[PDB]
């Protein structure tokens, strides 16, 4: 669902990501470490699983899904995957600098 | 152990004074009735609390009055089997002394007050008839 | 707990079937949608369709139809009646499948979207 | 009219949601024939005639066909039901000898399997000394192999096999789900009734319509229409696991049959059980089938096309597609044909595609004996053969269908049969029935006084 | 035919104005009790309904009134729940929005009715035994 | 005073659970005398 | 230690002591669970 | 009858065999063939 590639960021910064399409049918953001399960993160646009830090918060005013983060720790690179039921998005690399 | 118990307990003043446990009856009123194998004893316990309960208000029903709580007859009370003073009837002994004290003249008070209070709507009946 | 493995990866030659396992347990199997995920290197993740395993029912891709088997078998005996075992036979690929699989699965009493997955089989055609 | 008084009215027309065990009802039909000679006929009290109902106006009650009560429990009503129907019946467990069986000298092709399996065992009668050497037919559903092949029936290693009695007949008899004193059965009349959220003019019940449990996986028979609009009835559209109900308003005309002769056939299995077998088959031996007539097919598919384009956009492609896999009995649709059930393919109907600009349809059927319905872990039951030709015509009324799950932007937005459990056959029965508790002593404030 | 059928139906204008509610009361005063397998599901159901009704009918009978049907309880109403005005309070809107409206405010009214009419018939039978 | 340790039947293994519980049965409708009198 | 007519010595005598005591219990013996069938759906358990 | 002995321990005269090693018959789900299988049993279960 074009997805950017990769982004970069530093620790104590605040970033959103961006999800294009999804024409309003609710969805979902997954973390991913390289060659692992992802395990869900973000579903519904309101609601986050045991043991994930608040900093994560989504919403969805239109058709883009908005997730932002804020103090991204420096250990959280990953790589992020959008759902919208039975698709899969694009995914991003998120580099951390330290 | 709070106001709370005395307000919805259960027994919270049974060994009390009777001066002190006329003060709360709706402790007592209420929680009586409220609260698949066995599913037959389910309907056995069921069963006997409601008929217990039914009983309970036919009972009622048959006297002078039937949801007043407090039940005052017009008939007089024979002098022999209590000999308490009643100046202090009211304060100083329990009615855990009181179920001692009566139990062996018993089932007669009932018949008693039953024969006499169905002589009272007798009269009733004829006096509302002849109206 | 939701206890689920997979098993039988590996490098085939081309023109053969690809057989792939996910072995459930640890919740009643009646329930809960197997779905089959693949993931293709340098691309996000592509959906190949779902199985139920209440009567063998299968919803294939707009593309695998014709190629993939989605069988199942269930517990015989009723001493363990929540063991599941979710098949997949893969016949005639072509080179350009070389990726890893995920049995994943559902919340409870729904499908979507998948929270579960498996720790992935990974198959390479030479 | 300043001072607020507490009162209370008993008998306040007032009521909310529950879930509560409602009450069967039996129509004097089934109580015609008495002493169990047919199937839940002493079970339920008589259904009282002429109810009073009255068409509510000015509410507003809201309906959610797939997360309300009434329907989780009926299936459970059933299943115990016919359950508890076998207990007095027959058992087969000295049955499962080593089959010694042959192929019907039929004329068969290569392709046309021989589907009758004559099959010779032994048995033991009442003296228990003695045993004795019968044959009889099998379908080619009910013999797998072991090692002149020896047979033996599928399920004997899954579970023990139960054989039902041949005085109930599995024919589906009206029924009746009045509530319990105290609960009311809320059904809204509104004609374009989506099934979920409000729904504008009410009527509350005591005793529901004229429900009938028919097991069929697709294309549920003889059931109950729309009214106006052929409904397509699921909002939650968009995803792709959940089926489709169809419900089409002409009903279309299933005429099926079977025309062997089948020679029932009794051995002694023991002192009091009667082990009911096929005998020789008579005269012609063919395949058993079914004819849907091709005009009514066509129009009520092409009305179905035209109704689902509304949920998608006017301008897409639509094609179905027979069922892609599965058990045998979801893979085409069973249903129960005068006491036994055909697994009669359909192939031959779902297959056109609609682009968005009389010759009898034919179809074939295998039959089966013995059944694992309702997927139970273990129990399977033998049906007894039914002597002669047996015939069912019956009422199409909906579909069941699933989506496919197209990545990208799938224009071809392909359709299948979709079975499913038993369940949805009867949520389109119990769509527009709410059981309400009604709740009395409604509490208001007013202008008023006791006095002494 | 007529207007019998109307007046003692089932929930006949529940979702119509509270004058037409209160209009028509025995349609659900009436219409509460009477009306090898699964018989244990039919006296489940029996004994469930009977025992909801005992406890309606004490829950009334606790209170000032019994069998009246039409109970008006000695004690002010606080005006921060309802918040309606009074004067058109009986025409305007209906039951099925005084349920949404007290849903939240309950459980409590019932307590303050409780306790004020226990403590009624206390200081009247005070008051009677005294005299 | 030599003891053994008798096992008996197993009743006694929940007799020293239940020890301290006893089932009573409520009897409401208390009589008494006062004075009062229903007027008229 | 109840029992207040203890000198009948027919019943037994109850005792139950403030401070529990630890009594810690096992085998050793790795059993292998084997199952063969006895009928049409019945396992009979023994031991390997 | 199960046709028994005692496991291959290395007991010794006091400690008896807590094991016993037992063969017998049994009935599959077709009736007309019976296999042999061996179980083990302790002392405690098998009377002579
Ligand atoms: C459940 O019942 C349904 C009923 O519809 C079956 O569905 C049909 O199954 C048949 C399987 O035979 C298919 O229909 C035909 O398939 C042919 C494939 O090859 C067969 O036929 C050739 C002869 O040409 C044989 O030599 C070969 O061995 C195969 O048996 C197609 O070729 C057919 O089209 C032909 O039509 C005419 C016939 O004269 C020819 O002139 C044409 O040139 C063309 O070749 C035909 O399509 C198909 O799968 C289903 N058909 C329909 C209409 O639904 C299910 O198969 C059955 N379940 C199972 C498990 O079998
Ligand atoms: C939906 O409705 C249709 C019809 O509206 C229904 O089709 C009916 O199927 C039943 C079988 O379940 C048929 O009943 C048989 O009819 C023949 C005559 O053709 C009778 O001879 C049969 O009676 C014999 O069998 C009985 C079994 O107990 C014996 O007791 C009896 O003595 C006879 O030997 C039997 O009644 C019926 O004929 C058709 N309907 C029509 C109009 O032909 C269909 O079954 C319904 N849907 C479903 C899913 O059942
Ligand atoms: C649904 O409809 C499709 C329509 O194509 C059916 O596909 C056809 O199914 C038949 C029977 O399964 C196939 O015949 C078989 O072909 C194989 C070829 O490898 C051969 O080995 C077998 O002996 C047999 O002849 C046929 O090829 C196949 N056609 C296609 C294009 O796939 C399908 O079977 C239908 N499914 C159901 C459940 O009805
Ligand atoms: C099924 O097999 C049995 C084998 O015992 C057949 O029984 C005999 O079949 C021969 C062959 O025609 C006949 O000549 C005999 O008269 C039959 N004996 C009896 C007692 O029936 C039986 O015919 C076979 N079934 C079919 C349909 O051919
Ligand atoms: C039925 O039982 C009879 C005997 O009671 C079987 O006849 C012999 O069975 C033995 C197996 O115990 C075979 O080794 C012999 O070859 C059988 N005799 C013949 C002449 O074949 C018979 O096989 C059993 N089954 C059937 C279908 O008759
Ligand atoms: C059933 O339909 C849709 C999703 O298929 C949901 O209805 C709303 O759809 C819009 C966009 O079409 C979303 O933005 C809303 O979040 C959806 N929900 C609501 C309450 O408006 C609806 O939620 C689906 N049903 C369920 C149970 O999820
Ligand atoms: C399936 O049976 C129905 C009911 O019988 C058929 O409808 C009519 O049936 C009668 C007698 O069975 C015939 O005389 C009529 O000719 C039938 N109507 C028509 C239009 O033919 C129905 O036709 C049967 N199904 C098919 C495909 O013929
Ligand atoms: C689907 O319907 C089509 C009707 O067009 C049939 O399949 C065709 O049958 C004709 C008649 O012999 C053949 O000439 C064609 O080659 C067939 N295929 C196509 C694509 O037209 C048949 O009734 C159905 N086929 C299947 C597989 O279900
Ligand atoms: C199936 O075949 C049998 C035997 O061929 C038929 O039995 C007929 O039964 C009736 C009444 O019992 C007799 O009057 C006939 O004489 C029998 N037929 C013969 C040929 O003897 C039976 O009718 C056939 N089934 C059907 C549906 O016709
Ligand atoms: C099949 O469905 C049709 C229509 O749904 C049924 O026809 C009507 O059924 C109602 C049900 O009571 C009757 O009141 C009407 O008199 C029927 N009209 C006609 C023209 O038949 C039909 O009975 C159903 N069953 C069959 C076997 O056709
Ligand atoms: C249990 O407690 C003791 C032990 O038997 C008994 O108490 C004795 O009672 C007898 C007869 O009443 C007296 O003569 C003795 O003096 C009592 N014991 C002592 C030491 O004074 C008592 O009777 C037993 N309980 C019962 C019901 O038998
Ligand atoms: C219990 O007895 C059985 C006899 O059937 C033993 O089975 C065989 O024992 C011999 C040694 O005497 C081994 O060489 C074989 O490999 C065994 N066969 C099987 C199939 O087990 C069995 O070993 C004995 N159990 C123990 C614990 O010794
Ligand atoms: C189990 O059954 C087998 C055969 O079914 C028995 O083996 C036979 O035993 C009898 C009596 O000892 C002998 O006369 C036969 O010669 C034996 N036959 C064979 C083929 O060995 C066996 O004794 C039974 N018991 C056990 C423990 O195996
Ligand atoms: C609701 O509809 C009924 C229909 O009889 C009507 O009498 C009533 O006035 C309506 N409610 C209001 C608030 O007008
Ligand atoms: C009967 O059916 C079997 C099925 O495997 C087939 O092999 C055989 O040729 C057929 N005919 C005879 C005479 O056995
Ligand atoms: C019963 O045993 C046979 C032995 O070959 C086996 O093939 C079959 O699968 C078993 N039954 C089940 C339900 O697995
Ligand atoms: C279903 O139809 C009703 C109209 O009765 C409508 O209010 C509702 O929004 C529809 N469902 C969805 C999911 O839009
Ligand atoms: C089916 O009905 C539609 C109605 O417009 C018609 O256009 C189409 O030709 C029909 N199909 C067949 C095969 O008769
Ligand atoms: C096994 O136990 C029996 C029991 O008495 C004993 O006689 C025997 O010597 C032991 N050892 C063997 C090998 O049988």
């Amino acid at each position: 669902l074009t997805q950017p590639a990769s982004m970069s960021a530093s620790p104590g910064q605040s970033v959103t990501i961006s999800c294009s399409g999804t024409r309003h049918i609710i969805s979902a953001w997954f973390q991913q470490y390289p060659g692992k399960p992802p395990k869900l993160i973000i579903f519904d646009d309101d609601k986050r699983p045991s043991g994930v830090p608040s900093r994560f918060s989504a919403s969805r005013p239109g058709d883009t899904a908005s997730l932002t983060i804020s103090n991204v720790q420096p250990e959280d690179e990953a790589t992020y995957i959008c759902n919208t039921y039975e698709f899969f998005g694009g995914g991003t690399k998120l580099t951390v600098l330290g | 152990v709070g106001i709370g118990a005395v307000f919805l307990g259960f027994l919270g003043a049974a060994g009390s004074t009777m001066g002190a446990a006329s003060m709360t009856l709706t402790v007592q009123a209420r929680n009586l009735l409220s609260g698949t194998v066995w599913g037959i004893k389910q309907l056995q316990a069921r069963v006997l609390a409601v008929e217990r309960y039914l009983r309970d208000q036919q009972l009622l029903g048959i006297w002078g009055c039937s949801g007043k709580l407090i039940c005052c007859t017009n008939v007089p009370w024979n002098s022999s089997w209590s000999n308490r003073n009643l100046s202090e009837i009211w304060d100083n002994m329990t009615w855990l002394q009181w179920d001692k004290e009566i139990s062996n003249y018993t089932q007669i008070i009932y018949g008693l007050l039953e024969e006499s209070q169905n002589q009272q709507e007798k009269n009733e009946q004829d006096l509302l008839a002849l109206d | 707990h939701v206890q689920l493995v997979q098993s039988g990866g590996g490098v085939k030659k081309i023109g053969a079937a690809v057989r792939i396992s996910c072995e459930v347990s640890g919740y009643n199997f009646m329930d809960q949608f197997i779905n089959w995920v693949r993931q293709a290197p340098g691309q996000g993740l592509e959906w190949m369709g779902w199985m139920n395993p209440i009567y063998g029912q299968v919803n294939y891709s707009w593309r695998f139809q014709g190629r993939v088997t989605m069988t199942r078998q269930l517990s015989q005996d009723p001493d363990d009646p929540d063991w599941g075992t979710a098949f997949m036979e893969l016949r005639g690929l072509r080179v350009d499948d070389t990726a890893v699989y995920y049995c994943a699965r559902g919340p409870s009493g729904e499908n979507y979207p998948f929270h579960y997955w498996g720790q992935g089989v990974r198959v390479v055609v030479s | 009219a300043e001072n607020l008084w507490v009162t209370v009215y008993y008998g306040v027309p007032v009521w909310k949601d529950a879930e509560t065990t409602l009450f069967c009802a039996s129509d004097a039909k089934a109580y015609e024939t008495e002493k169990h000679n047919v199937w839940a006929t002493h079970a339920c009290v008589p259904t009282d005639p002429n109810p009073q109902e009255i068409h509510l106006e000015n509410v507003t009650e809201e309906f959610n066909m797939w997360k309300n009560n009434m329907v989780e429990q009926m299936h459970t009503d059933i299943i115990s039901l016919w359950d508890q129907s076998l207990k007095p019946c027959v058992k087969l467990t000295p049955l499962c000898v080593t089959l010694q069986c042959t192929n019907v000298t039929n004329n068969i092709t290569d392709d046309m399997r021989g589907e009758l399996k004559n099959c010779s065992f032994n048995m033991t009668t009442e003296l228990r000394d003695k045993k004795q050497k019968v044959y009889s037919l099998f379908y080619r559903l009910d013999v797998v192999q072991i090692n002149n092949k020896e047979y033996r029936l599928i399920n004997c290693n899954t579970s023990a096999i139960t054989q039902a009695c041949p005085k109930v007949s599995f024919e589906p008899i009206p029924i009746h789900y009045c509530a319990p004193a105290g609960f009311a059965i809320l059904k809204c009349k509104d004609k374009k009734f989506n099934g979920t959220g409000p729904c504008p003019s009410v009527s509350t019940v005591q005793c529901t319509h004229g429900i009938k449990p028919v097991v069929s996986t697709q294309l549920l028979l003889n059931g109950s229409l729309a009214e106006e609009e052929v409904m397509i009835r699921s909002e939650n559209i968009t995803n792709n696991a959940k089926n489709i109900l169809v419900q089409f308003n002409t009903p279309v005309q299933i005429n099926c049959t079977r025309p062997n002769n089948n020679t029932r056939k009794s051995i002694r299995i023991g002192p009091g059980q009667a082990f009911y077998a096929t005998g020789d088959i008579i005269g012609d031996i063919r395949q058993a089938h079914c004819n849907v007539s091709k005009a009514t097919w066509n129009e009520t598919l092409g009305k179905v096309v035209k109704q689902l384009r509304k949920h998608f956009g006017n301008n897409t492609i639509i094609r179905f597609a027979n069922s892609s896999g599965g058990d045998l009995e979801v893979t085409t649709h069973s249903f129960n044909c005068g006491g036994e059930f055909f697994y009669c393919n359909t192939s031959g109907l779902f297959n056109s595609t609609w682009i968005s600009n009389n010759d009898s349809i034919t179809l074939p059927c295998r039959i089966k004996q013995i059944i694992n319905m309702w997927q139970r872990i273990g129990q399977a039951m033998y049906a007894p053969p039914i002597q002669g030709v047996i015939r069912c015509v019956s009422n199409i009324t909906g579909l069941i269908l699933t989506r496919d799950g197209g990545s990208t932007n799938s224009t071809t937005e392909t359709f299948r049969p979709g079975g499913g459990d038993m369940r949805d056959n009867w949520r389109s029965e119990l769509y527009k029935y709410k059981v309400v508790k009604i709740e009395p002593l409604g509490v208001a404030p007013t202008r008023c006084k006791r006095r002494v």
